[PDB]
């Protein structure tokens, strides 16, 4: 039909290519993509080892679910030039170390590490590409926090704090101050974990948070929620 | 630090080498651009559409 | 009589509003931003069913206006057949949407493998086919029936003097078009509610009250609309098969309103499935 | 303190350069072109709609024969299209799915891609075993690689977000020349027709003219107010246009070392992703973030037409070497050919 | 390197059945189409069968339909030719030919060594090479002409004519694939030109390595036909 | 053929 033999063969080759492209598309659409962030080196390496140049990716399977994780560390460039590439990620994993409220970045002698982490969290959680992307918050080194809180009060990092200088209330205050930076409460949810547990419990929390996020996404797509 | 002096020397050397460049008047450049645009006006299939017989894209 | 004037208007306004809603909905889905999700395919098929059902509606408005049916016999069979083919595919597409929502919510991992556009298209073809198959007795035995005064009725002319045919058809359609679909819908939505509550508790998320309240309101509204639109028809038909009723103008208006209810549910369907969905509203706002 | 002395000397030299530029402007381009015929209205119709990508398309490049294409998407696959028949020639899987640039060799033998993986990968199109392999993986950049263009089958030039442009030798896999001087992330590249000079566009709102075989910056072009995202020479090699986030295109002259014309509209408040001249140099096609492209008049600064039809951001443009077609790639995973 | 070794031949009685195997080693067997070309001892190339990539399209010659079956095994990289109801006209040397098809491709670019099979006891495009033997001295130009019974200039602009060279006791190799394009690995001395139904192959600066038989083939429409072959001597 | 009065989506008569 107005086509040479080679033209028909080329059309057949293109159709086979299209079929392979589709099969790859449905194979990759059932993969959870997670974007791992964190200020400096707080707990990123620790959590990567727990659930084990430019961009670094780690693959792992947990209960018939393929997790695709991205580490954007060592990408010392402008963030607003490549942050839209991760617009379709399922969730963002954020790592904050509790044992840096008494630390200084050593680049600015006055800035606090916790305040820098808070500012980066505010920049990421209120980004316009991540309007409807949930954030999984990881709070590392709770034993260090517990054994350092008795010698140094939390009031040095939060001068407005007016609570008891004990572990639980201070941890709750830090969690509340991190969760109050969310200016899009009607469209995203923040999941918080205290992750200083050597056991294989953090990956369980990640699985639960991803399952909840998937359920909410399906409900919004169908229209129930 | 002594690296700042080297960086400033590099910057002033680059500025000195860029400052001594032969420059032609903007009217001459405008005339050259107009001449190039007028000399190839008939060979532009977008500005001057080609008939449906010679269009590779039907 | 005033009943014809006050009821043909009801039938016509119901037809008009159903047609306008369904055509606006199908316009928004068609090649504007949609044709990317399974739910869009299902909503499109439901819109086709509702639209055809509403085109079928106004023919019997003249029958209720003036008692006889002046459209001949072939048009009688066409309108009955289209009616069965529309009503049953609407109910079954509602059931299929409920099943898909169940699979997407309670089993987000295992059922995600089987949720593909090819499967959705196959299921829509299958549901249209089963709707065409289930309506065979109407397709075969429908027709006109004259009386002494010289009028007619675009009804089902059953063979034989035994009234067991009416009982059989009414029980068959009652079971297969009310009991199984409602049970499936209720079970799927109840399981979805339990899964939402369990998943909210398991992580410890906030805003649990809002999500559960919204899902429960959605389920309640859908099931209540379905029951209120579909049930009185079945009580009245079953009573007519069982007992012996005498015709009165009050019962005339009752029967006409009971019949119109079915079409009303078909019209209320786009409002509840597209016009209130939070994902369709962004495209609607893009349109306007 | 010699720091103050050298800073004052640099500032004085900048004043001298600015005075030389100002004393060289006697008449504007709008004061010379006002007495010629208008371009009219350009109605370009879509002829092809290439389908098959399932993610955002970030870059494309035309072939020398003006028939074949290459497109890169976040799916992690490179597709080579036969534009005349909408056919797919190759589907090249990528080791890293975060691709942000692509290039097609002038000889039609190699395809290059790169992105967030810090690596420029060269692909061998024509092999005796029938598949497409990776010939060389060029490592050495410390930031995302934003652009890549071929000089020939053996030399490639790449730009990256580490404020550095590099010139490579594919056979040995090494870096021949390093271009330094940009204070920000280099975003766009364009090669001269004689393949002797090229310009760079960075986030410091500047454009620099480089010498390929000398590794020396010749001239620096400023005037923009935001991040430069696109760049392209005028066909004869004596001018170029720049796209930026301030919703404005420019036109610079390499011989007068000055800014010629400014393309801006009040209704345009969105950034520009791609620019491209026509074959004659009269039409300047620009891709915007408002989902459509505007065709400009390179000499009259008047809008000539609009190419609408994309449901998301237009990312990459392209004009064939014979000027027949324009190809637009968007974030909605589609390419369109216009005439 | 690239190889295609055939096996399964031998001496067979008429009416029997045999299977020929074509093992592929060194290339992507899934992306390549496959042909079967046989050469009777009368020095003529005759097409037999073809199977496409993915086993989607299968073609046969008119003289083998219902008797020959062609299939492939992608995981094992093997091509089979199931033969049924063999006759004395099937005595030939069967070749396994590799082919790919896209824009700018070079089909029929590799031929296997072949296997020998011996049996004891129209709308087709016709091409003729009027010269059967051209004696020639090395160092002088040679012109070979092959004409077609139908115009090969398809509406898309391509001319589908191919050239082959078969050295004594070897496998055929590709020289020109669409009337003008040199194959990969052949010297620049070979030039092809023509238009319509007239085609010429020019061998400038002839050397002793170019002695052989030259064949012309069409690929406009199936079945693919060949020529009688022009033999260069001395 | 039964002398029905109220059946499927129609008022017949007798």
């Amino acid at each position: 039909c107005t086509l040479s033999a080679e033209d028909k063969a080329a059309v057949e080759r293109s159709k086979m290519i299209d079929r392979n492209l589709r099969e790859d598309g449905e194979k990759a659409a059932r993969e959870v993509k997670l974007l791992l962030l964190g200020a400096g080196e707080s707990g990123k390496n620790t959590i990567v080892k727990q659930m084990k140049t430019g961009i670094v990716e780690t693959h792992f399977t947990f209960k018939d679910l393929h997790f695709k994780m991205f580490d954007v560390g060592a990408q010392r460039s402008e963030r607003k030039k490549w942050i839209h590439c991760f617009e379709g990620v399922t969730a963002i994993i954020f790592c904050v170390a509790l044992s840096d409220y008494d630390l200084v970045l050593a680049e600015d002698e006055e800035m606090n590490r916790m305040h820098a982490s808070m500012k980066l969290f505010d920049s990421i959680c209120n980004n316009k590409w991540f309007t409807d992307t949930s954030i999984i918050l990881f709070l590392n080194k709770k034993d260090l926090f517990e054994e350092k809180i008795k010698k140094s009060p939390l009031t040095i990092c939060y001068p407005e704090y007016a609570g008891s200088n004990t572990y639980e209330e201070a941890a709750a205050y830090i969690q509340c101050q991190f969760e109050d930076l969310n200016k899009r409460k009607d469209t995203k949810e923040i999941y918080t974990h205290f992750t200083c547990s050597t056991d294989t419990k953090n990956v369980q929390f990640v699985f639960d948070a991803v399952t909840d996020v998937i359920i909410k996404n399906n409900l919004k797509d169908c229209g129930l929620f | 630090n002594t690296a700042s002096i080297a960086q400033a020397r590099k910057l002033v050397e680059q500025l000195k080498m860029e400052a001594n460049i032969d420059r032609i008047k903007v009217s001459k450049a405008a005339a050259d651009l107009m001449a190039y645009c007028e000399a190839h006006a008939k060979e532009d299939p977008l500005l001057t559409p080609v008939p449906a017989s010679e269009n590779p894209f039907r | 009589l005033t009943s014809n004037a006050v009821l043909t208007f009801i039938y016509f306004v119901v037809c008009i509003i159903g047609l306008c809603g369904n055509t606006l909905v199908i316009y928004v889905i068609l090649r504007y931003a949609k044709m990317k999700t399974i739910t869009n395919i299902y909503i499109l098929n439901l819109a086709i069913a509702d639209e055809l059902f509403m085109l079928g509606l106004p023919f019997l408005a003249m029958q209720v206006a003036l008692v006889h049916w002046p459209f001949g016999k072939a048009i009688c069979r066409v309108v009955m057949t289209v009616d069965g083919i529309n009503q049953f595919t609407s109910i079954f597409c509602l059931t299929v949407m409920s099943i898909d929502r169940y699979l997407a919510v309670v089993h987000p991992i295992k059922s995600a493998k089987w949720r593909r556009p090819r499967t959705a298209k196959m299921i829509t073809m299958a549901v249209w086919g089963v709707s065409l198959l289930v309506i065979l007795p109407i397709m075969i035995y429908a027709g006109l029936r004259s009386n002494q005064w010289g009028r007619s009725s675009c009804t089902i002319n059953w063979p034989g003097e035994s009234g067991a045919w009416y009982t059989g058809f009414i029980i068959y359609t009652f079971i297969l078009g009310f009991l199984v679909p409602l049970t499936i819908i209720c079970l799927c939505y109840l399981f979805i509610i339990i899964k939402v509550k369990s998943s909210g508790i398991r992580v410890g998320s906030s805003k649990r009250k809002k999500s559960e309240k919204k899902v429960t309101r959605m389920v309640s509204i859908v099931v209540a609309v379905f029951i209120f639109c579909w049930l009185p028809f079945y009580i009245f038909n079953v009573s007519s098969v069982s007992m012996a009723i005498s015709p009165t103008p009050a019962l005339k208006g009752m029967f006409d309103f009971v019949v119109v209810l079915t079409y009303a549910n078909s019209c209320a369907n786009p409002i509840l499935y597209a016009f209130l969905s939070d994902n369709f509203k962004k495209s609607f706002q893009n349109v306007l | 303190s010699e720091l103050d002395q050298l800073r004052q000397e640099a500032e004085q030299l900048k004043n001298q350069i600015r005075d030389a530029r100002k004393a060289c402007a006697d008449a504007t381009l709008s004061q010379i072109t006002n007495n010629i015929d208008p371009v009219g209205r350009i109605q370009m119709r879509t002829r092809r709609t290439l389908r098959g990508h399932l993610a955002k398309i970030y870059a494309m490049h035309w072939g020398t024969d003006s028939r074949l294409l290459v497109s890169a998407s976040q799916d992690g696959k490179l597709i080579i299209w036969d534009s005349y028949t909408t056919n797919k020639v190759h589907a090249i899987p990528l080791r890293s799915s975060w691709v942000m640039t692509c290039a097609y060799a002038p000889s039609g033998n190699y395809v290059a891609c790169g992105g967030l993986d810090n690596i420029c990968s060269i692909y061998n199109l024509k092999t005796r075993e029938g598949n497409v392999r990776v010939s060389r993986e060029l490592a050495g950049h410390t930031g995302y690689l934003s652009c890549c263009r071929f000089l020939d089958d053996n030399q490639i030039v790449t730009s990256s977000g580490d404020t550095t442009c590099a010139l490579w030798d594919i056979e040995t896999g090494q870096q021949t020349t390093t271009f330094t001087g940009h204070t920000g992330d280099v975003m766009s590249l364009s090669l001269a027709p004689d393949t002797r000079l090229f310009v760079s566009g960075a986030c410091d709102a500047s454009a620099k003219l480089w010498d390929v075989r000398e590794g020396m910056c010749r001239q620096t072009f400023t005037g923009h107010e935001s991040d430069i995202n696109a760049i392209c020479f005028f066909p004869n090699g004596n001018a170029f246009a720049t796209g930026s986030d301030d919703a404005t295109c420019r036109l610079f002259d390499l011989r007068a070392d000055q800014e010629l014309m400014t393309y801006s509209h009040d209704n345009i408040i969105c950034g520009i992703t791609s620019v491209s001249f026509s074959k004659s140099g009269r039409l300047l096609l620009a891709g915007y973030d408002d989902f459509n492209c505007n065709v400009w008049d390179a000499l009259k600064a008047d809008r000539a037409g609009v190419l609408a039809g994309h449901d998301n951001r237009v990312s990459c443009l392209g004009v064939t070497d014979d000027g027949m077609a324009v190809a637009t790639g968007s974030w909605d995973s589609f390419l369109k050919i216009w005439n | 390197d690239v190889q295609l070794v055939e096996s399964g031949g031998g001496l067979v009685q008429p009416g029997g059945s045999r299977k020929l195997s074509c093992s592929a080693s060194g290339f992507a067997f899934s992306s390549f189409g496959m042909h079967w070309v046989r050469q009777a001892p009368e020095k003529g190339l005759e097409w037999v069968a073809y199977i496409s990539s993915g086993s989607g399209t299968i073609y046969y010659a008119d003289t083998v339909k219902g008797r020959f079956t062609i299939s492939r095994d992608d995981p094992k990289n093997t091509l089979f030719l199931q033969m049924t109801s063999l006759r004395s006209e099937d005595t030939a040397m069967y070749y396994c030919v590799r082919s790919i098809y896209y824009y700018g491709s070079s089909p029929f670019d590799f031929w296997g060594q072949g296997t020998t099979l011996t049996v004891s006891s129209g709308s087709d495009i016709v091409m003729t090479q009027a010269t059967s033997s051209v004696p020639v001295t090395p160092g002088e130009s040679v012109s070979i002409s092959c004409r077609s019974s139908k115009s090969l200039l398809h509406s898309n602009g391509n001319t589908y004519l191919y050239w082959f060279l078969q050295r004594p006791g070897q496998s055929p190799q590709l020289l020109i694939y669409r009337m003008s394009n040199l194959a990969s690995g052949v010297p620049d001395r070979f030039s092809g030109s023509g238009s319509g139904t007239a085609f010429t192959l020019t061998i400038s600066r002839l050397e002793a390595e170019d002695v052989g038989v030259y064949y012309c083939m069409q690929h406009l429409e199936y079945p693919l036909t060949f020529g009688a072959g022009t033999k260069l001597e001395l | 053929a039964g002398c029905k009065n109220f059946f499927w989506k129609t008022f017949t008569s007798c």
